[PDB]
């Protein structure tokens, strides 16, 4: 069977390499090389999980192909659910209906997770008799219990709306929303021909009929948009405002969040904003972020550019990174060194377990070899391309015959500049 | 008034090309934008995992009914093999299709949750200068928040009765045509096509007409156009000698007299 | 019906060894190129691979987008094709990163079996029994059925406006009730079948149209009702809490056994059109465990990519995009390669022409273009029937090639500045 | 919450007596 | 056109009260229903618009607001 | 009441005589004689009104005094017509086009002025007696002249219980439309106070007769006209600046209307001035579309502030004076703002400090002018305020010559800074 999330480039970072005192260990589970580039990702993991501070930077630099979006991935896959790692690329905010400075900041407050703890008693059971003459009665049924309730003017109106009637399992709270939850107990079948969309016959429930409901669920510090409308609730799965007035953004939620966190009714658990390739971004968006980070519940931010001395988006100004030096001050740059010989057979050969790849040593070779002199992604692809070239070929592990044979039928970059002699 | 209303003379066999009952999939198994305003957390997520109804209970409930309680204390030929069995497998596929769609209609959980919304939902006045709905004095939105400042923002109610002055007076732009509804629609519909239309525009005029009273006094002046009821009398020299003349009679307080020979000039 | 550019190519000739035939199914020489098509066409089947883009470079008139043609033909209709342009991505009701990401999630399809079952029939009773039931009655020809309908079907009814004498259709599996109309015993004739109509739908759909119809609400009854219109436009379904739930969803019924995964193939057209920024977007994107399989296309050597202005590479496409994508070379073809097509394409559109003419068309091909000696077909038959002959003689497209002039004798004559 | 049963089979012996 | 203004109470009412917040208007003269006739101007443009941007009435096309 | 002094609250008006002859340093303004009276003269034609769009130009040197000019020009016209007051750059919206704001800049600064004769009935109610079975009652209205009593009909009696007036209070009804506004409360109004009641606040009763005619007065400009004309939205001047009339009957009506009540003696015109400061930001399509905007018969005058020179014209690559195409320059007439001398610059600083409630010795005088004179006199003038809190903080009574010392060694302008931008300073 295939599943949605099947393997892919980074697939095989099943989190980060390090031992309990963040060493980093040469062959672990994913990564492999790169000692003080994912000593330094540990070192940034950990004040991760720390969360004690606001407003940290961490910038990995190195050429392409040195594992800059394979660490990231490593420290994703390392920080569990628990906390939000929102990984956005850098060109992921230049958008129409929002600004280059909006989008920064819902993707800041969506890097901000929040467990909500809510507790209330509710009123559960299958509905014998509803009687009304306004006022009225209501006979309620559990396995437990059998009970009455009068029924007020409100109350009435709810139900009345609702149509609720024999034999549904209604849900009853104080400040009555009356979910109906479930469908009917008895009275079947209606399946004989049909059923509403929203029918779930499912049994009526056992126990007492009152009960204490607590439910803890993780949302993000960009409920704003949970609030920023008439109906929030939608604008949270499309496009949504073009933006959220700071007047509320910046205030209002921040000390509600800071209330339900002294009560003790929720609690903020910061997280982790990667913006990838970040070279992209235009001076106004660096401008911000030197503010943005100064702020007092920002998230940590890992930047991964593979551009040296460039000009800035927007600028004629060369810089190194690409990024302005008043941005790189408040950063934290971490180098990645490329990989040798040795590393690169090592990741080759993880790569071919990832799919299962039986590969000889003379093919493992001769694949190092070739992405030594051209790239280590395409030495990766061919991986695969020899392994589908040789499966057409009945056989059971690639040799360098095959490997060969991909090297010949798909070029690399290299080689295609060269054999653009054409200018067609 | 352009009485040629430029109805859409279409096909007909394109009034509606994606209807097709039996070449549709069941898109409701993946509907979660529907599940944030109706479904709660607390009922996907406990509730359903352990009371989902089994087949085995599915099929022993098919039995014998019994009465309700009668409550009154004051104190402390012969029938066809083939037929039957029919009956009693057709009976049988009721019950899986139950089965099938009881168990389908509550497959997947809300991304957010009844509650989880109403937590993180805030007194509709977010940021307003104005407070939210205060029960009473018990708790701060009530002291929270001033009656002089809530007299500082006014609503589009206030800002009509405002402007009413000047609304009468100002607004006198008549629009060059008038169109009579937006355009028919000239085909051989499926008979089900227009009776949705008017359903809609019922429910729509039920709900929102009654609430565009207020701009009525607008869309009349937008819509027609008459005399100032001065509009000659401002330059009538005769009648402004008149009305000098009786307005300095009238400070006397004696009758007069006025003589006219013409039913239109008397009008 | 109507022969398109690309309609002759019915696949990748290439036999059981994976060795590219000289000339089959529609296609002829670039036999290393469509060898490398097979080999990444064999990954489609595989399934198990993800975010891989293969890149067809090579000059103008070459067969790069034949070959895409032909890698979705052979790959059939069961697992999704996209087709886009570079240049559709600078839309303006909808950011290009957002573009980009839904027809890479519109790329994968998803095959699902739709149990579903609907009654149809003319309705003869309607009594609902504060209702716990409906009693309805229905009559197709093969006899009468009495159905039982939950209360809140009867809802439907009403609104639908059914009563005894109309066709209607109801679904057991949601309640859609559907007026036919009236019977044409009082309108739309009587239905002809098993009232209880029971049949296995193993339609497929794609994954973003799961997006779509979540991104908007879809019902009534409330201020809701207004959201119906206001020009409906599409906007971005954010990647955090939306895409994600999709998957879950996905992921629940692949492993209860109801939906069935089938990675899709998308086809980009002339990359070199593309800005930096979403190059870069794209080469972070792909990385995705579930991105699909991406067959990019240029058409242009060494020149500036769009964006930079002061910064050239090979293919119009930045190295950093260009590393990771295998690199698939097309070449010009020889004249017995271009005589080949012209003759494919012939025979393909049905004209019958002389061996004199075929040779003089394949040196106009070799001489101008291998496309602009195909053009150069139609009229040269019209004519040929318009004189009577129904054959396409040599003194036809020579003549023709006077009425239609080239791109090479078009700048010869504009040399005038004039 | 076993209050109820335990008043229903009291009443439903009463009811069985009379 | 469908719409409809209120002149005001007929004149023969404003002695009913001293003051009232009433607008006051004699009896129509002439016929009760009129036709008559009128030579207007107009551009294409104006029939452009009115049929692109419809107001009309009988519905609630009011929602072009 | 609390309306702080900005920078240009020291002037109250151009310093001119009845001859527009303009003086040393009264009514706020000091020296710069020649523009001050071409500012008269232009401000005398505005009040007169008979001719429409026409354009002038105040330029200068940086400081010395064009948008001073401006506001007290703005001063001297007050109210009752209208001075609208923009920014070159404040016309570039995202929502409406450059023409459709300066269209809007030019209609907002015309004024119309319905005038009616609307009669109401001003008195002190006495009583309000009504009887509901349609309710039927009576009111007695007293002034300190004479008493009556009405008849109150049903609408009467329902929009007087809507506004819940009571005996004692002072009320005006419009007996054309029956709008009633309650003043305020007589001292009658007393209400015997033995309840929950918290208002004393008493006047006196109207004066004079009972039913008297007096004169109401509606002005708006043409702009709230079209705005509130455009759609249904009758709004749109207060909720949001959503806009885009388009062209067609909508202004072209109003216009045609406007010529006809003018006619008939409904409402004229009353004509106003747009002050446009830093003009230079306005496009090259702005300037072409003003060339013939200035045309108009409803154009209203405009001033435009210039600092700019010999330099190119925004939005292309033309060299032109004052950063204005000689297109739109050929219908201005140009008036140049001169450099103040030491006397002027001494006496501006003296007018500035004694406006601000700073008093500043004879030293502090001599050596705040020499500041600004070798430096700008904005620099100059600023300083003011900085030297007085020094003072302030060591509890002195007048600024002086060290406290400004302090202040300027404290503060840096611009040529300094630049001076002391010696270092790299991520350029
Ligand atoms: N230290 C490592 N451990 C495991 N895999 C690696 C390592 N370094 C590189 N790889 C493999 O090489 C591939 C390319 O590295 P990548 O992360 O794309 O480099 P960059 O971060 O510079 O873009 C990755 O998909 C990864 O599988
Ligand atoms: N291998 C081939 N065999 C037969 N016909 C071909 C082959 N390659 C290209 N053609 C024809 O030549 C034309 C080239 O079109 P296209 O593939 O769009 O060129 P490009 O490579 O520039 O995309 C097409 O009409 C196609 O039918
Ligand atoms: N004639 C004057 N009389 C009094 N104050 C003046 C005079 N001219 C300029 N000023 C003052 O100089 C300050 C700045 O000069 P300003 O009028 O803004 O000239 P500019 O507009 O050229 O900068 C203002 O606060 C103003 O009060």
């Amino acid at each position: 069977v295939t599943r949605i999330e099947r393997i892919g480039a980074h697939s095989h970072i099943r989190g980060l390499g390090l031992d309990d005192a963040l060493e980093p260990r040469q062959a672990s589970q994913g990564m492999v090389g790169q000692l003080a580039a994912r000593r330094a990702a540990g070192v940034v993991l950990e004040m991760i999980r720390e969360g004690k501070i606001a407003g940290r930077a961490v910038l990995i630099a190195g050429q392409p192909g040195t594992g800059k979006t394979a660490i990231a991935m490593g420290m994703a896959q390392a920080l569990g659910p628990d906390t939000p790692f929102t990984a956005i690329a850098g060109s992921e905010i230049f958008s129409l209906e929002m600004s280059k400075t909006e989008a920064l900041t819902q993707a800041f407050r969506r890097s901000i997770g929040v467990r909500i703890k809510e507790e209330t008693e509710i009123i559960e059971g299958e509905v014998v008799e509803i009687q009304i003459d306004k006022v009225g009665k209501l006979t309620l049924k559990t396995t437990e219990m059998e009970t009455i309730y009068d029924l007020g003017t409100k109350m009435i109106e709810s139900l009345t709306k609702d149509k609720v009637q024999a034999g549904d399992v209604i849900t009853i709270d104080k400040a009555t929303g009356k979910i109906s939850k479930l469908g009917r107990s008895f009275t079947r079948a209606r399946d004989y021909d049909a059923m509403g969309s929203q029918t779930k016959f499912v049994q009526c429930p056992d126990g007492e009929l009152q009960k204490r409901k607590e439910v803890v669920h993780t949302v993000s510090l960009h409920e704003i948009d949970v609030i920023n409308s008439r109906t929030q609730g939608f604008l949270a799965l499309f496009s949504g405002d073009t933006g959220e007035i700071k007047s509320e953004v910046r205030e209002q939620i921040n000390a509600k969040v800071a209330e339900w966190r002294e009560e003790g009714k929720a609690e903020i658990i910061p997280g982790v904003l990667f913006i990838d390739e970040v070279h992209m971004l235009d001076i106004e968006s660096f401008s911000f972020l030197n503010r943005a980070l100064e702020s007092d519940m920002a998230p940590v931010l890992i930047m991964a550019t593979n551009r040296g001395i460039t000009r800035i988006r927007g600028t004629s100004y060369q810089s190194p990174h690409g990024i302005p030096i008043d941005l790189l001050d408040r950063l934290l740059i971490v180098s990645t060194t490329p990989y040798s010989e040795k590393d690169t057979k090592q990741i080759l050969r993880i790569r071919c377990e990832e799919e299962d790849v039986e590969m000889s040593e003379d093919a493992y070779t001769v694949l190092t070899r070739i992405g030594l002199e051209t790239s280590l992604r395409y030495a990766i692809q061919l991986i695969t391309a020899a392994s589908l070239v040789c499966r057409k070929r009945k056989g059971t592990e690639v040799q360098v015959d095959d490997i060969k044979r991909v090297y010949s039928l798909f070029l690399d970059e290299s080689r295609s500049t060269q054999y653009m002699k054409e200018y067609q | 008034i352009t009485p040629g209303i430029c109805f859409s003379t279409a096909s007909l066999v394109l009034r509606a090309t994606d209807v097709h009952p039996l070449q549709r999939i069941d898109m409701g198994r993946f509907d979660l934008i529907g599940l944030e305003g109706r479904v709660s957390r607390y009922e996907a997520d406990t509730f359903l995992p352990r009371h989902r109804l089994s087949r085995r209970v599915l099929l022993e409930v098919a039995t014998a009914p019994d009465p309700p309680p009668r409550p009154k204390p004051v104190k402390m030929p012969f029938y066809l093999d083939s037929l039957e069995e029919k009956r009693k497998r057709q009976r049988s596929e009721r019950l899986e299709r139950i089965f099938q769609l009881s168990e389908a209609h509550g497959a997947l959980a809300p991304v957010y949750g009844t509650e989880v919304l109403d937590f993180c939902t805030l007194p509709q006045p977010v940021a307003s200068p104005i407070g939210p709905r205060s029960p009473g004095p018990s708790h701060p939105t009530f002291w929270t928040y001033t009656e002089a400042a809530h007299r500082a923002v006014l609503f589009p109610q206030q800002r009509l009765d405002q402007l009413s002055e000047i609304i009468e007076r100002f607004i006198f732009v008549m629009p060059p045509v008038e169109a009579p509804p937006p355009s028919l629609h000239a085909c051989h519909p499926p008979p089900w096509l227009a009776p949705r239309q008017a359903a809609f525009q019922e429910q729509l005029a039920s709900e929102l007409w009654p609430r565009a009273r207020p701009l009525h006094r607008i869309v009349c002046n937008m819509r027609t156009q008459f005399p100032d009821l001065r509009l000659i009398q401002y330059d009538c020299g005769k009648l402004q000698t008149l009305a000098v003349l009786l307005r300095q009679l009238k400070a006397e307080g004696h009758r007069v007299l006025i003589f006219t020979q013409m039913t239109r000039m008397l009008d | 019906q109507r022969i398109a550019s690309h309609s002759h190519v019915k696949g990748l000739g290439l036999d059981e060894s994976g060795l590219a035939k000289q000339a089959a199914s529609g296609l002829v020489g670039q036999e290393n190129a469509r060898e490398a098509c097979g080999v990444i066409v064999e990954l489609i089947k595989s399934k198990k691979m993800a975010g891989r883009a293969v890149l067809l470079a090579g000059p103008p008139g070459t067969g790069k987008t034949a070959l895409a043609l032909a890698i979705a033909q052979e790959l059939g209709s069961k697992v999704p094709f996209c087709p886009m342009v570079g240049s559709e991505v600078y839309s303006t009701e909808i950011k290009k990163t957002e573009v980009l990401m839904e027809n890479f999630r519109r790329a994968i399809g998803l095959r699902i079996k739709e149990t579903k079952e609907v009654y149809e029939g003319e309705v003869t009773e309607l009594t609902p029994c504060t209702i716990s039931h409906v009693i309805i009655g229905l009559k197709t020809a093969k006899g009468t059925k009495q159905l039982k309908l939950d209360p809140s079907i009867f809802e439907s009814l009403q609104k639908e406006r059914v009563e005894a004498g109309d066709v209607i259709y109801i679904e057991a599996n949601s309640g859609a009730v559907k007026r036919q109309g009236r019977c044409d015993t009082y309108y739309v004739p009587l239905p002809k079948g098993d009232v209880h109509k029971k049949k296995e739908i193993i339609q497929d759909v794609t994954l973003h149209d799961l997006d779509v119809a979540n991104a908007r609400p879809q019902g009534g009854q409330d201020i809701l009702s207004m959201m119906g219109q206001l020009m409906k436009p599409k906007k971005t379904e954010i990647t955090d809490k939306l895409r994600g739930e999709i998957n879950k969803v996905v992921n629940k019924y692949i492993d209860q056994g109801i939906a069935e995964l089938v990675p899709g193939v998308l086809f980009v057209d002339e990359v070199h059109m593309l800005d930096i920024e979403c190059f870069t977007y794209l080469h972070r994107a792909l990385e995705s465990s579930i991105a699909p399989i991406v067959i990019f296309a240029s058409n242009r050597g060494n020149c500036v990519i769009r964006g930079t202005e002061d910064i050239t590479s090979p293919h119009g496409i930045p190295l950093d995009l260009l590393d990771r994508v295998m690199i698939i070379r097309t070449m010009l073809y020889t004249p017995q390669e271009m005589k080949q097509i012209i003759k494919i394409r012939a025979q393909t559109e049905g004209i019958n022409i002389s061996e004199e003419a075929l040779n003089h068309l394949g040196e106009i091909g070799t001489k101008t273009t291998l496309r602009y000696s195909v053009q150069l077909l139609t009229p040269a038959n019209l004519l040929a029937k318009i004189n009577g002959k129904d054959s396409i003689e040599k003194e036809h497209v020579e003549e023709i090639s006077e009425l239609f002039y080239d791109a090479k004798s078009s700048a010869k004559i504009l040399a005038d500045q004039q | 919450a076993r209050a109820f049963k335990i008043i229903r089979e009291a009443y439903k012996k009463y009811i069985t007596a009379h | 056109s469908g719409a409809v203004k209120r002149q005001g109470r007929c004149d023969t009412y404003a002695t009913e009260f001293d003051l009232e917040a009433e607008e006051y208007v004699p009896l129509p003269k002439g016929d009760v229903h009129k036709k008559k006739e009128i030579i207007q101007d107009v551009t294409l443009h104006d029939l452009d618009v009115a049929n692109a941007r419809p107001q009309g009435g009988q519905d609630i096309l009011s929602m072009m607001g």
